[PDB]
């Protein structure tokens, strides 16, 4: 509230110095309203928006034809086994 | 320290196929993307068959290194 | 004079109920004052059998 | 912890790391200077210009 | 693989609408699981067809990579004629929606 | 001052015969009768249901075509039921975006 | 046993088993902090009390922010202004 | 074979490379909760700026727009869920606005494109004798020297 | 055969338990003392402590504007410096004035200090998690500055 | 330090940042003296993406 | 000089970039819980929100 | 079936089907 | 103010912070479903070899 003619964005709409125009709408308004998202615009279905869902789409089917295959497979292990040396695995673990 | 040392050796190992796909990949779109004459790209066809090779011998080296990764005795 | 209103009547104490016809009212009315060249104009529409595709 | 992430893309066929789209705002060209005049070729379909 | 030519007669024959009024009538008296017995069985005749007679018979297409050539040009074929159709149309909606790689976009700076 | 230990505190179990396999199959039956029973349950449960269910369409339904029919009417209902609903919807956000183009 | 390949899993399990009676032990101790808390709100309070919220200094002499009441020296005839 | 493979010496559950093993890990994770989706106050780290969903929004809001209801989206998840009293910033604000004034072109001019909106589409209306000229070389601005 | 008419499945549990307990009981003794109590008392209740800590109560990280402002940390071991950035944990009931006594160790503080979140002035009669969650939600990052102007 | 005095604009460009901070902190500093406050919803079923991550209380 | 304006930039779809479509999606469609939500509240005199209120 | 001859060993582990029991004990956390 | 330090105590939670940076990026999201995918496709290959 100091410097009137340098901060635009604090002054009112060029229609508040036009003198003319149930309840009516304001004859005053600012510009620093165009900061705020829902100045104008209601906030119906504000928290409502984030509840459309959608489900996925992906169907896990892919035949397994072995009749094709006569070998094995490499195959990951995906953990540890500690159901054996359960008691060492802390002091065993980072060896190799 | 070990973990971590191991966990590098492991994902360096999972991704050199990867890169050898992927930058040398981008690499030789860019030599196409820049290409145009007739000499020049019959003798790039040459380039593309050896990163194909290329391409196999690092999946080939990274299963070796993998099966020995992944190895447990019990 | 203290309240910017044109009349006394400032408007019924109970909120409206939902109504297809309002709703379309409304919409209408709103269509008209805003004079818009362009509203409801689909550029490019899934093609496929059915009209609307997803919704 | 409050600023958002970007969405990630990776495999043997395509990815969305070589590259930047920009912002909504301020956009920008994915492909770079020397494979901007052969984008046709980075594509599986292409529908050209009206001039 | 083989057949292909009577696979292409066979959908001309099931896009006929003739055929739907066919159908139609010779689904009379039928179960599910008899069409399902029966569409099975047709499948497993196909490939027991083509595991059978690759031990002794060549076919015109026979190549020093086999049938897997003729595989994966089905499996071209199919990629070509439906998901780069859905990939163009996607493009365009997309193009329509947020413009040329809208998808891809990074998120708005905070 | 000698051992204070044994060996066994050390030495790592048997490789094949070690404790938790051998605990597991000790409690095999146990646990063969408690999951077979939910099983059963569970089993015995979806045919209560699926029994009826599949009798009343066949009762209606007896043939494949009637079948097709039903399911396909079926599909419609719901879908001209959801389209209502997206109508409705769709009127309150066109609405909402009637407004921000006021705006 | 364990690999090279396992150090993921190895890291993880290391250094997350441990801190499973201690993940108990919060949910039990959020357990007992909302039974006191809906104890409380049963016998009563001046000003009510938000369940889920993580302070709740709210009194006769107490905004439900931390600050005074204003206007809050006199009394009214209609009893708390809250 | 599953229940069998569990009394097997290095197979039980998701122990060991078996097949089984493999099958059980793959549940667990599915147990788990790092697969499941995000919830109302997690969405705008990643998914409102997700290709899958942009793509889904414009499927199934055919011929419209949706960026500006995802930023209201943005705006909610971020005031409703997670406590937010001030959730755009200042960009997030000129991004607002700007997704509006396109909003107001598109409804306004029929069929305006690219160069004034971001918009692409193929099939355009052209008068019929569509001439060609030259562009105007740029203005000579008075400099200095 | 499963069972045995007359023991309940409760006196099962409760031998096994006993079995259990026993069989830790000598596990433990017959063990290295050298890493028994570390790893079972020592390790545990660090990382208990740590976790309870950090999922229970609510830290904020603490800078100071100048150096002429930071505290006399000369005496007190462990820590001969004051370094910005520091992570603080307090309870729900703290004041700013408690914070400030915490930070200078009950010692005579400089004239007119106060606290700031994201450019936001706290009054010293303020709960600080209170003040944070209006001022700065979610960035509890606390500086302390010399308000004279 | 813009001189706005000669470039308004330039200026305001550069200053209606801080303008909207203090305009959030007179809304927090009123929200402050008048008690506002909502109810805020129980915790969310995954509110933390690891179980082994750690939940940062904020206030 | 700016309606039914010409293509300006063109339209491509890069190689093997996903679409997260299936082959059902034109038949898909969406729903909101709102409607029925708001019916049932107002069946069975559940609390209203303030906004009801002029 | 009384409370006692139901948690009897013999009964509970031969005869009783102690299918809902355990589907419960699974379930707890949701009904909590 | 990205000076942020943290006692030296919580560096147990580095997995867990790893791992829900991991969550929050890729697993809660369709790279994650594209990952769980490529664990079935794993069992799928084991089963495949096995018979
Ligand atoms: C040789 C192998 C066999 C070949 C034949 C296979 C094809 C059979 C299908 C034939 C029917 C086609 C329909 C024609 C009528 C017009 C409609 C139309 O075509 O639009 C569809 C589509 C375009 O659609 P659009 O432009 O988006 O507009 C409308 C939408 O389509 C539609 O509107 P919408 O979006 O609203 O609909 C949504 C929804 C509607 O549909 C649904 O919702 C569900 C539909 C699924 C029904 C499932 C069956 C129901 C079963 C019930 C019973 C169950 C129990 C019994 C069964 C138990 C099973 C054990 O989803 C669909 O649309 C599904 C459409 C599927 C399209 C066909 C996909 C196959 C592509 C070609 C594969 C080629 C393979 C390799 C060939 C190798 C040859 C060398 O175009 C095509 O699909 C083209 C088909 C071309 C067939 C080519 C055959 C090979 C010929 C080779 C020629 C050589 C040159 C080829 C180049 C490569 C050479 C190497
Ligand atoms: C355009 C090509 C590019 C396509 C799109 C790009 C796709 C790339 C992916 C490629 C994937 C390929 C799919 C592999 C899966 C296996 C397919 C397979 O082996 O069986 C195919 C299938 C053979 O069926 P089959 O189960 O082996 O039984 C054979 C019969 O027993 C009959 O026994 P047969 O002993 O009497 O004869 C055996 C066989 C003999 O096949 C051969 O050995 C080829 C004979 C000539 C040697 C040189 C071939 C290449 C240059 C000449 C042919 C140009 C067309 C390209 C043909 C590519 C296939 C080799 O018959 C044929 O396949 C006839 C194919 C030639 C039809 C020519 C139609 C001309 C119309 C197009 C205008 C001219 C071309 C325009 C320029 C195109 C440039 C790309 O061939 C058919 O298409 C059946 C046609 C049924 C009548 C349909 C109504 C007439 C429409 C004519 C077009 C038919 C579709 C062909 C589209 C290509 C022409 C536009
Ligand atoms: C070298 C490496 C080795 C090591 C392996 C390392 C990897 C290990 C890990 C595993 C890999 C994980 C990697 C991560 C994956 C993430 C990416 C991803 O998955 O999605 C990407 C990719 C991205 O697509 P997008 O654009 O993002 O769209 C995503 C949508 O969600 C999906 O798009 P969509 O929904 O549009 O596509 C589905 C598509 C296909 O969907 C299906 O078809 C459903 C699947 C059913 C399969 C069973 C039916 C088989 C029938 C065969 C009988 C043919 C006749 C027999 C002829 C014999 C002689 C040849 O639908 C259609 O195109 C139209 C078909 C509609 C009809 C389907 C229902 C009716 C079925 C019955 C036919 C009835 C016809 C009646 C006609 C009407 C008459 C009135 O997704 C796809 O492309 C999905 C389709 C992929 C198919 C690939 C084609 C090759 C399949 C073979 C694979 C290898 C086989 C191995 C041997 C076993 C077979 C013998
Ligand atoms: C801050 C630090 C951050 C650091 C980074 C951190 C990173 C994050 C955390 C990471 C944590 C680690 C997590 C693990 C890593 C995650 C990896 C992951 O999730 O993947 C994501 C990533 C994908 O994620 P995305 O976001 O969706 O990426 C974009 C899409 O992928 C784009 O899709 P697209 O447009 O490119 O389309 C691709 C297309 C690709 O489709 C194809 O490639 C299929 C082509 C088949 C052609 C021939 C088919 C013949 C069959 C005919 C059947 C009968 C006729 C029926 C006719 C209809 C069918 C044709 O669709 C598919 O991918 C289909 C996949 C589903 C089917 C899988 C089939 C597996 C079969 C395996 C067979 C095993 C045989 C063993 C025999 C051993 C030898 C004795 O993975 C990929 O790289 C995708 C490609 C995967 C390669 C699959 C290739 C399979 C090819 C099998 C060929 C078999 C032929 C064998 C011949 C040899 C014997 C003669
Ligand atoms: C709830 C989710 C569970 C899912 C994952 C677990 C797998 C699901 C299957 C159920 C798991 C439990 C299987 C137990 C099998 C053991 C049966 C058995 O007979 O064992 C021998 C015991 C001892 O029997 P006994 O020695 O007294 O007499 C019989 C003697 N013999 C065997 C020689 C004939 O029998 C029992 O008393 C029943 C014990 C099982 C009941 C308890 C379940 C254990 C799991 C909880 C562990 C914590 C215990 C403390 C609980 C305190 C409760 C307040
Ligand atoms: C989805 C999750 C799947 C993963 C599975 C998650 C659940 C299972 C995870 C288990 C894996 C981790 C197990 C590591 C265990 C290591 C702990 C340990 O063994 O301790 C180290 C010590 C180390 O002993 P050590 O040093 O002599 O020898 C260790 C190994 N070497 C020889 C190589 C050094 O182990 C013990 O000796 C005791 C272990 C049993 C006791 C366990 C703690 C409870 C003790 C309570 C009794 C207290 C009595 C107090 C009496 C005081 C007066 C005497
Ligand atoms: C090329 C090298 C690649 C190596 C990468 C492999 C990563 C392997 C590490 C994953 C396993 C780590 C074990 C974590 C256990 C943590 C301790 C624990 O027991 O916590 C249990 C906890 C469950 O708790 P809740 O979520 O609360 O359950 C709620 C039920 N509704 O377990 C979990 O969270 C599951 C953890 C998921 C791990 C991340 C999955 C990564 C996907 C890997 C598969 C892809 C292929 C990987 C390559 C294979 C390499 C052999
Ligand atoms: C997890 C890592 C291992 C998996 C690797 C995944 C694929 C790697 C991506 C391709 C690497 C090369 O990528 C190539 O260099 C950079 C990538 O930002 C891009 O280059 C572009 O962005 C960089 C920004 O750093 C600019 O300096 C440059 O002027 C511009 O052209 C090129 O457009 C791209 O072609
Ligand atoms: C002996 C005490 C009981 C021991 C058993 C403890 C089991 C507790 C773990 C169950 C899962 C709890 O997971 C989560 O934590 C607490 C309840 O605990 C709830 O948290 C929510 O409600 C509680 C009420 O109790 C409030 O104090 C809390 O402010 C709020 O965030 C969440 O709604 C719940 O989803």
């Amino acid at each position: 509230p100091f410097m009137w003619r340098q901060r635009a964005y604090c002054a009112p709409v060029p229609s508040a110095f036009a003198s003319q125009q149930g309840v009516r709408k304001p004859l005053l308004r600012s510009n620093s309203e165009s900061l705020s998202v829902f100045s104008q615009i209601p906030d119906g279905l504000l928290g409502h928006t984030t509840s459309v869902t959608m489900g996925n789409s992906d169907i896990f089917f892919l035949p397994k034809p072995s009749n094709l295959l006569k070998i094995a497979l490499p195959a990951f292990v995906f953990m540890p086994n500690l159901t054996i040396f359960t008691r060492a695995f802390p002091f065993y673990a980072h060896t190799s | 320290r070990f973990y971590f040392m191991y966990m590098a050796r492991t994902t360096f190992q999972a991704v050199r196929p990867l890169l050898a796909f992927s930058v040398f990949g981008e690499v030789m779109k860019l030599v196409l993307a820049t290409m145009s004459s007739g000499l020049f790209s019959f003798l790039f066809s040459f380039v593309l068959a050896f990163e194909v090779f290329y391409f196999f011998l690092q999946c080939y080296i990274s299963y070796t290194f993998l099966t020995m990764f992944f190895t447990v005795l019990f | 004079h203290l309240y910017n209103v044109d009349s006394t009547d400032l408007g019924s104490a109970v909120a409206p109920v939902r109504s297809k016809e309002q709703l379309d009212r409304v919409a209408d009315s709103l269509k008209a004052d805003l004079n818009l060249p362009g509203y409801g104009h689909i550029p490019y529409k899934w093609e496929s059998l059915r009209p609307n595709p997803g919704a | 912890h409050e600023q958002p992430y970007r969405a990630f893309s990776l495999g043997f066929t395509a990815n969305n790391l070589s590259g930047n789209w920009g912002d909504y705002i301020d956009r920008q060209d994915n492909k770079n200077a020397l494979m901007r005049p052969a984008r046709m070729m980075f594509t599986d379909v292409f529908i050209p210009t009206t001039k | 693989g083989f057949h292909f030519q009577q696979y292409i007669a066979m959908a001309g024959r099931a896009i006929n609408p003739v055929q739907w009024t066919r159908a139609w009538r010779r689904m009379e008296g039928k179960s599910a699981t008899e069409v399902y017995r029966d569409a099975l069985a047709w499948t497993n005749n196909q490939f027991a067809q083509i595991s059978r007679a690759s031990q002794y018979r060549a076919w015109w297409w026979q190549n020093p990579l086999g049938m897997g050539l003729v595989l994966y040009g089905t499996y071209k074929a199919w990629h070509m004629i439906y998901m780069v159709r859905k990939q163009k149309k996607t493009a365009q909606l997309v193009a329509a929606a947020y413009g040329q790689g809208g998808q891809w976009l990074n998120p708005v700076p905070r | 001052f000698g051992p204070t230990l044994p060996d066994h505190a050390y030495y790592g179990e048997h490789a094949t015969y070690n404790y938790f396999v051998l605990f597991i199959r000790g409690m095999r039956p146990y646990l063969e009768k408690i999951f077979g029973d939910c099983a059963s349950t569970i089993k015995n449960a979806a045919v209560a249901v699926y029994r009826p269910v599949n009798a009343f369409v066949v009762k209606h339904n007896p043939d494949l075509r009637l079948q097709f029919v039903a399911f396909a009417s079926f599909i419609a209902t719901h879908m001209a039921i959801t389209k209502e609903f997206n109508d409705m919807y769709q009127r309150l956000v066109d609405i909402t975006s009637l407004l921000e183009l006021q705006a | 046993s364990t690999s090279p390949g396992l150090a993921f899993a190895n890291l993880t399990l290391l250094l997350d088993v441990p801190q499973l009676p201690a993940i108990w032990a919060v949910n039990a101790w959020r357990e007992l902090n909302g039974l006191f808390t809906e104890m409380k709100t049963l016998a009563g309070t001046s000003d009510l009390l938000y369940p889920s919220n993580r302070y709740n200094p709210q009194n006769e002499k107490t905004n439900r922010m931390g600050r005074p009441r204003k206007y809050n020296h006199g009394e009214w005839m209609f009893g708390n202004s809250y | 074979q599953f229940w069998e493979a569990q009394f097997a010496n290095r197979s039980f559950f998701f122990f060991g490379n078996a097949w089984t093993s493999a099958a059980a890990f793959a549940f667990f994770i599915w147990w788990s909760r790092v697969f499941d989706p995000p919830p109302k106050e997690r969405l705008d780290r990643y998914w409102l700026n997700s290709p899958k969903f942009r793509i889904l929004s414009a499927f199934h809001n055919p011929g419209k727009r949706p960026g500006l209801k995802i930023s209201l989206m943005t705006y909610e998840a971020r005031y409703c869920y997670r406590g937010l009293d001030h959730p755009f910033t200042l960009n997030e604000m000129k991004d607002f606005l700007f997704k509006l004034r396109e909003q107001y072109l598109v409804n306004k001019y029929e069929g305006i494109q690219f160069p004034f909106v971001f918009r692409q589409f193929n099939r355009v209306s052209t008068p019929g004798t569509l001439e060609v000229h030259t562009s105007p070389a740029l203005q000579q601005q008075p400099h200095f020297h | 055969p499963l069972g045995v008419k007359g023991r309940s499945v409760f006196a099962g549990m409760r031998s096994f338990i006993g079995q259990r307990l026993g069989r830790l009981y000598d596990s433990f003794y017959y063990s290295q003392s050298s890493t028994k109590y570390v790893m079972v008392f020592l390790f545990p209740a660090g990382i208990f402590y740590t976790r309870f800590r950090a999922d229970t109560k609510l830290g904020y990280h603490v800078f100071i504007n100048e150096e002429k402002l930071y505290p006399d940390y000369s005496q007190n071991y462990f820590d001969t410096k004051w370094t910005n950035g520091r992570k603080v944990y307090l309870d729900d009931e703290t004041t700013v004035e408690q914070l400030k006594a915490q930070i200078y160790g009950g010692k005579a503080a400089p004239e007119n200090v106060k606290v700031a979140c994201r450019g936001r002035v706290f009054e010293d009669a303020d709960n600080v998690a209170m003040a944070v969650r209006a001022f700065c939600k979610r960035d509890p990052r606390l500086l302390l500055f010399q308000d004279n102007l | 330090s813009a001189q706005a005095r000669i470039d308004p604009q330039g200026a305001a460009t550069k200053c209606v940042k801080w303008f909207n901070e203090w305009r959030q902190c007179a809304w927090d500093q009123e929200k402050m003296v008048k008690g506002y406050n909502y109810i805020e919803d129980r915790r969310a079923r995954k509110h933390k993406p690891y179980i082994g991550a750690p939940d940062l209380q904020y206030s | 000089s700016m309606d039914h304006g010409m293509q300006y930039s063109s339209i491509y779809w890069e190689t093997s970039h996903r679409t997260y479509l299936p082959f059902w999606a034109s038949l898909t469609q969406k729903f909101s819980w709102k409607i029925m939500d708001d019916q049932i509240r107002s069946f069975l005199r559940l609390p209203k929100p303030v906004t009801t209120e002029p | 079936v009384s409370f006692s001859q139901f948690f009897d060993s013999e009964y509970f582990w031969t005869k009783a089907n102690v299918g809902p029991f355990f589907l419960f004990l699974f379930t707890s956390p949701f009904w909590y | 103010y990205d000076n942020t330090a943290s006692p030296k105590s919580e560096l147990i939670f580095m997995a867990g912070n790893a791992l829900g940076y991991c969550t929050e990026r890729f697993f809660e999201n369709e790279y994650g479903q594209s990952i769980f995918m490529f664990a079935l496709g794993l069992a799928y290959l084991a089963m495949l070899g096995h018979e």
